[PDB]
């Protein structure tokens, strides 16, 4: 949480909110800590 | 004469859906070409595994395969294969034959696998280059202004060695440069022989200018019009060439022009370096006005293709020529890219000849296709050579036209040094005949002799380098030459006195022949001496392997197994 | 957004290496030196792609000149831009 | 060691901003 | 401009003109005195322009840093105002708003100075460690930007890689952003205050030191 | 504006127009402060003058 | 012997360094024997050799070579080494039939001199110098054949008729 609220004073001031909105984009894989078919299955 | 016959016979199909291509691919362990896994038996005369079923096809690495224009040479190529399987019944020791194309992909045969980081491109191989032109009196330069500081500078830097790279010893080369003077960026102060030497000191002196000034065309071309009519020097009285290295300009310099090749007979080759916004319109004038060409070179990647594709400029005239420009040249003594040693390959253009029958095209028949090669290897031409009927301090030696020896006790594999390794083999082997022994008055003598073409002979007091270098011995010897006939290489034998004769063993009993092999035996060597034996070449069958006690076990279990009859082991050794 | 699609309709695309400039060609693998240093070559696949924020149709114009009308990226957007030769092609320095 | 009673040292200068009248006014009424 | 005294005939025309506009303006100058002995605020600009000029001409011409005097040259559009009193009044309407943001001109330079300090006490050199992949210092070997690194007992970014953390580092942007000295870390508080690449800033101060304490001096 | 480095600055000084768009791109606050950097390193660097 | 190798000495501390140059242990000596023409000399360049790096793995490098021998068939060698406010009288003496020579002087520790020491050892060098050496270069003869400058050639195209 307190990361997710910095990231968003980012956005806010506006510094590469262009540039994270890309790297949530679909085709990303994610953390090995969250648990076949997942090889990069993972982002909206 | 096949490569040239069948390619005129092509019909340069566009896609490759349906007909596929079969090759195989060197280097290696998409649609459009398929594969081909050999045999690779493992062969003498190599030492790699070879296969004699097909040839093998280098890409480099820059190029894809599967382009119109690669799929296509690939297809036409293939009909090479049946020639270079031929080839090799008519003459079983005959080694690599390649056939380096245009397009930069070679097909060499028998098919081997390639041998970190592969920077090989066909054209730029010495035996490729030797072939695609005749030899120039280039002379570069470089503009050192100040609109070329910063990356464009260290660009230039680049693209002038590279360009060097691709000169050879009967090229001559000077680098010149202008920033509102001309004048020589080393200590030449003219046009040199471009050897492997003197390449180092203009690499060097190239990689120490700066750039500041003021930009002056005039007075640089006028410098470079002055170089090449200066007939006071040794030259090569061929294709003079101006390489202009710079970004852009206002001035098209229209009064040097037509003044000093008023007709044409000195072509310019323009390169703008960089990314700048400079004007390219006086830079593309200067080429097309001068019988050159014009080249972009934006980045490091781009280096490499620019500077090696003025040879299709001034590979023109030889294509006119017909078959009078037909002629086997054999390269100077460099060391194979497969791993063989010290080789020589032969050269033969192939041209495109298209649309002969009816006399019409002549648009784009007016490059090569390529550049054909067989390579000899020394050790063949030492075979022809035998030294064994005369003393250790006698041997054969073979010079050629620039003065270096092809043949010699003294010539080495691996690569000639130049200056002092310090830290922070793409270049002939060409040692020079006065460096592979002790210089003498006499010696430049006779090098001049044979350098032309003359029988004679000379007897003569020198003294003679030890085998080890720490003694020097003064003897008599004799050097007797003759220039080989249908090349242009002189043949000369170091025969010294006290050997004119020698011992020739005649025997025809197998008493006096039996009883002397005992002598070898292994167990034997108490009562008589510890016992060695020289491995030379007795017969194929025989191995030579350098240890010393499985050959002379290999050879005292052979004489008197093998029968004296000896088919095919020469007895005049044994 | 209209504007920018009739003006960059498909004209921003690149390619790895700037010495292909065309789709066809950008195939197969390319040599890049580390740090400029000739001396230094690394074999590189070559990728034809698009720009991040692109004019392909009016939805990606839009997005584009959102982040434009933030002051996020437009540099690098105008000077690729700048680059657009034509419709199905590669940039050339300081085009337009 | 802390350097947290150190930054207090600073703070003090922060009275220098309560000696102009209309500076202080403004920020106050902010 | 051209780099490294490079130059095309434009600029020698350019250069050969500028006599003609020097002696324009100067005899401009003198016919305008010799009506009355400049006390106004626009003409003391055009003389201390034709002034600085001919200082620079006389200048080039003798001694052949020259080229750096003639940046005067730019302040002669700004006469093009003066010429015409309708851009006149509507900048001296610009001008007169600035009075009263005088006091905020203050306080941001007042708290710039303190964030400045109370960076300089916080963050003092602590930018100057990286990870060396090279058994030695030769091209600090750590991809292609550099990031600041904290030792084993510190609490940064340790990288868990077969490199290690080595001092002898100029810092993130070539030693330009750090707090190392007032000047430094005065220049440092503006750039972020300005919001532009504050988290470059951020994220190196996290990398340097913790990344638990020094997001309450940022973001405040 | 001229370093050594392989990528080539966009955002020089070198004409007019690119003057003009850089003084705008500076006017918006967006990447500034890197022409700023590029500026200091087009001098000495980081030292007193 | 007939090259300036050790074989035999007195001391013995140098035979225990045997077969060595005898210039690397009394280079006031050797200095000497080749001015009175007993040791000529010829210097040669090897351009095929290794050496060890340096400041500034083996590299090809060229290495200058030294080899000694008689100078002149005379056998009866006298004289007096001048040091320096010291005097050292020897003589040298030739076997018959052999290529060996025998000396006989004084010791080393009579005199507090010693200049720097002739080493005969595959130096590095780099030379010789191109820069002199194209002023008069070797006799060659290049290819008699030559193509250019043909009447039929296109040279329509260049670079800039593309684009
Ligand atoms: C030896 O010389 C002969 C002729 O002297 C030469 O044969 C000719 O080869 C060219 C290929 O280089 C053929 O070119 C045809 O015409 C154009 C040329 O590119 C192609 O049309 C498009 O061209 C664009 C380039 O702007 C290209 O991007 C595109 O892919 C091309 N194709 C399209 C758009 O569909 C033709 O496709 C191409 N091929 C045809 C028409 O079949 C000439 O036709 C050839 N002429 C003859 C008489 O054969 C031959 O290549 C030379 N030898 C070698 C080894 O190159
Ligand atoms: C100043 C003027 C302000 C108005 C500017 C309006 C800007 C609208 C943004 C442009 C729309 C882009 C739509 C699009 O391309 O698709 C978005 C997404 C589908 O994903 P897609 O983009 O295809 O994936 C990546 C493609 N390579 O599909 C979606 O997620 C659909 C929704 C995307 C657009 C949302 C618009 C936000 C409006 C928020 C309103 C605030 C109050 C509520
Ligand atoms: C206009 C007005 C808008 C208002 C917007 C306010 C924005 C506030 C931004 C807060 C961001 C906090 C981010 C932060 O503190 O970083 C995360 C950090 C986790 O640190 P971690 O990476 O786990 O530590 C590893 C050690 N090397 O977290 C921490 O360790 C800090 C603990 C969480 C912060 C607590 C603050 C609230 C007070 C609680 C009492
Ligand atoms: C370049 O690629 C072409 C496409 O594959 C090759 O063309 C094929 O060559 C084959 C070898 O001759 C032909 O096979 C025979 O062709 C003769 C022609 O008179 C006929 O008997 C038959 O068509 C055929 N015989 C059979 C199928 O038993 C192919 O017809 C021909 N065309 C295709 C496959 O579409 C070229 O050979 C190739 N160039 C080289 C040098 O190999
Ligand atoms: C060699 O070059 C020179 C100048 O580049 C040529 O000009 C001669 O220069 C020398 C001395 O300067 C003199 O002989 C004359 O003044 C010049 N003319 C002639 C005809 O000699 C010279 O001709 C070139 N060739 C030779 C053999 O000197
Ligand atoms: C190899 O050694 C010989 C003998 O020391 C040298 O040649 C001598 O050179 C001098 C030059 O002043 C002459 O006076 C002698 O007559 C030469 N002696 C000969 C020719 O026997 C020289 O160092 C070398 N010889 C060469 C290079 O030919
Ligand atoms: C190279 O060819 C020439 C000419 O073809 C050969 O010259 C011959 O020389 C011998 C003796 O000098 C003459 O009897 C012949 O008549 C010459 N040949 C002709 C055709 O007249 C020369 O011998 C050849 N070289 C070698 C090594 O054989
Ligand atoms: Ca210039
Ligand atoms: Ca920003």
């Amino acid at each position: 949480f307190p990361q997710a609220v910095l990231l968003l004073f980012r956005c806010a001031t506006g510094e590469a909110w262009q540039d994270i909105m890309l790297a949530c984009m679909p085709g990303k894989k994610c953390a090995p800590e969250s648990e076949t078919e997942g090889e990069t299955p993972c982002g909206s | 004469l096949e490569a040239e016959k069948v390619q005129a016979a092509h019909q340069w199909r566009e896609d490759f859906a349906s007909n596929e291509v079969v090759y195989y691919n060197a280097k290696d362990d998409e649609p459009g070409s398929q594969r081909i896994k050999p045999v690779f038996i493992e062969d003498a005369n190599f030492g790699r595994q070879i296969s004699y079923q097909h040839a093998a096809v280098h890409i480099p690495t820059d190029i894809y395969e599967g382009s119109t224009i690669v799929l296509n040479e690939l297809n036409w190529t293939s009909a090479l294969d049946e020639v270079f399987k031929k080839n090799r019944e008519e003459d079983p020791s005959l080694l690599w034959q390649v056939f380096g194309s245009a397009t930069g992909l070679a097909r060499y045969y028998p098919a081997s696998p390639w041998v970190k980081i592969d920077l090989y491109d066909v054209r730029r191989r010495p035996w490729y280059i030797q072939g695609a032109a005749s030899p120039k009196d280039m002379l570069i330069l470089v503009d050192v202004s100040g609109s070329v500081s910063g990356l464009t500078l260290k660009l230039i830097r680049t693209s002038v060695s590279e360009m060097l790279e691709t000169l050879s010893d009967d090229d001559f080369v000077n680098v010149a440069s202008f920033n509102s003077n001309a004048q020589d960026v080393s200590c030449f102060q003219h046009l040199v022989q471009a050897n492997v030497r003197n390449k180092k000191v203009l690499k060097d002196a190239v990689n120490n200018i700066t750039a500041k000034g003021i930009t002056d065309y005039k007075k640089g071309f006028s410098f470079a019009f002055e170089q090449l009519l200066n007939y006071n020097v040794s030259r090569a009285n061929c294709n003079k060439i101006i390489m202009l290295f710079t970004d852009g300009g206002e001035e098209r310099a229209q009064e040097i022009f037509n003044k000093y090749n008023k007709d044409k007979k000195v072509r310019v080759f323009t390169f703008s370096v960089g990314q700048h916004n400079y004007d390219r319109g006086p830079i593309q004038w200067m080429a097309c006005e001068n019988k050159g060409y014009y080249y972009e070179i934006p980045s490091i990647g781009a280096i490499r293709i620019n500077t090696q594709e003025y040879l299709d400029v001034l590979g023109r005239p030889m294509v006119l020529a017909g078959d009078k420009a037909k002629q086997v040249q054999w390269t100077n003594v460099y060391l194979d890219a497969l791993e063989l040693g010290l080789v020589i390959t032969g050269t033969l253009p192939v041209f495109n000849i298209t649309g002969q029958f009816e006399n019409k095209t002549n648009l784009k028949n007016q490059l090569i296709l390529g550049v054909m090669g067989v390579d000899v290897s020394l050790e063949d031409i030492k075979r022809l050579t035998p030294r064994f009927t005369l003393c250790p301090n006698g041997y054969y030696f073979a010079i050629d036209p620039n003065g270096y020896v092809l043949l010699h006790p003294n010539l080495q594999p691996k690569p000639i040094g130049v200056g002092i390794p310090t830290i922070n083999s793409q270049e002939p082997v060409t040692l020079d005949f006065l460096d592979a022994e002790l210089e003498n008055d006499i010696k430049v003598e006779i090098r001049n002799k044979m350098i032309d073409g003359e029988s004679g002979e000379k007897t003569f007091r020198t003294l003679v380098k030890s085998q080890d270098e720490r003694y020097i011995d003064k003897g008599n010897r004799t050097y007797t030459w003759t220039p080989v006939n249908g090349t242009d290489y002189s043949l000369a034998l170091v025969l010294p006195t006290y050997s004119f004769y020698y011992i020739k063993a005649k025997l025809e009993e197998t008493i006096t022949q039996a009883r002397y092999s005992e002598t070898l035996k292994p167990d034997n060597f108490e009562e008589s001496g510890y016992t060695f034996i020289a491995p030379r070449d007795y017969c194929n069958d025989l191995k030579i392997s350098d240890n010393n006690t499985e050959f002379l076990l290999n050879f005292n279990e052979f004489i008197d197994r093998k029968t004296p009859n000896n088919p095919s082991c020469n007895a005049d050794l044994i | 957004a209209c504007i920018g699609v009739q003006l960059f309709k498909g004209k921003l695309y690149t390619c790895s290496d700037s010495s292909k400039q065309t789709e066809a060609e950008c195939k197969g693998n390319y040599i890049t030196y580390k740090d400029g240093e000739v001396d230094h070559p690394i074999i590189q696949p070559r990728s034809w792609e698009n720009s991040k924020f692109d004019f392909d149709n009016v939805l990606a114009a839009m997005m584009a000149l959102f982040t434009v009308s933030t002051f996020e990226g437009w540099p690098e957007l105008l000077y690729r831009s700048i680059d657009s030769h034509t419709e199905d092609k590669g940039p050339i320095y300081n085009y337009r | 060691s802390i350097t947290f009673f150190r930054l207090f040292r600073v703070m003090r200068l922060v009275k220098l901003l309560s000696r102009g009248e209309g500076i202080r006014t403004l920020l106050w009424t902010f | 401009p051209f780099p490294e005294d490079d130059s095309n005939a434009t600029n020698s025309n350019l250069e050969r003109v500028e006599y003609l506009f020097l002696i324009i303006f100067t005899v401009e100058a003198f016919l305008k005195v010799i009506a009355y002995g400049l006390r106004n605020g626009w003409n003391l600009l055009d003389f201390i322009i034709v002034v600085v000029g001919l200082f620079s001409a006389i200048l080039e011409q003798a001694t052949k840093d020259v080229k750096a005097l003639r940046a005067f040259r730019v302040l002669r559009p700004l006469r093009l105002v003066s010429g015409v009193p309708s851009l006149q009044v509507v900048l001296n309407s610009i001008i007169k708003a600035m009075v009263p943001l005088l006091h905020i001109a203050l306080l941001v330079l007042f708290v710039i100075i303190i964030y400045a300090i109370i960076g300089l006490e916080l963050f003092m050199g602590k930018m100057h460690k990286t990870c060396y992949n090279q058994e030695g210092i030769a091209d600090v070997p750590a991809e292609d930007d550099p990031s600041p690194c904290a030792l084993e007992t510190g609490h940064g970014r340790q990288c868990q890689n077969g490199t290690v953390c080595k001092p002898g580092w100029d810092g993130p942007k070539h030693g330009i952003t750090n707090f190392d000295n007032f000047a430094f870390a005065m220049l440092t508080v503006f750039q972020c205050i300005t919001m532009e690449g504050w988290t470059d800033v951020l994220y190196w101060v996290n990398d340097a030191v913790g990344r638990d304490w020094p997001w309450i001096y940022f973001v405040t | 504006f001229n370093f050594d480095e392989m990528q080539t600055r966009r955002s020089t000084f070198d004409n007019f127009p690119q003057s003009l768009l850089t003084v705008f791109q500076i006017l918006t606050g967006e990447d500034w402060n890197s022409v700023m950097y590029d500026g200091i390193m087009a001098y000495g660097g980081p030292s007193f003058p | 012997d007939d090259g300036g190798f050790l074989l035999m000495a007195n001391h013995d501390d140098y035979t225990n360094q045997i077969g060595r140059f005898f210039g690397e242990i009394d280079p006031s000596l050797m200095r000497h024997l080749v001015n009175i023409s007993v040791y000529a000399f010829n210097k040669s360049y090897d351009y095929q050799s290794v050496c060890e790096p340096g400041a500034a793995s083996k590299q090809s490098c060229i290495t200058e070579q030294t080899q000694y021998f008689f100078d002149n068939d005379s056998k009866s060698f006298s004289g007096v080494l001048d040091c320096g406010n010291c005097s050292r009288i020897f003589h040298g003496e030739k076997l018959m039939n052999t290529n060996l020579i025998f000396i006989m002087v004084e010791s080393k520790g009579t005199c507090p001199c010693d200049t720097r020491l002739l080493i005969q050892a595959e130096q590095t060098s780099d030379g010789p110098n191109p820069c002199d050496m194209v002023k008069q270069p070797r006799y060659r003869k290049g290819p008699d054949v030559c193509f250019d400058n043909n009447v039929l050639e296109d040279y329509t195209d260049c670079g800039g008729v593309s684009g």
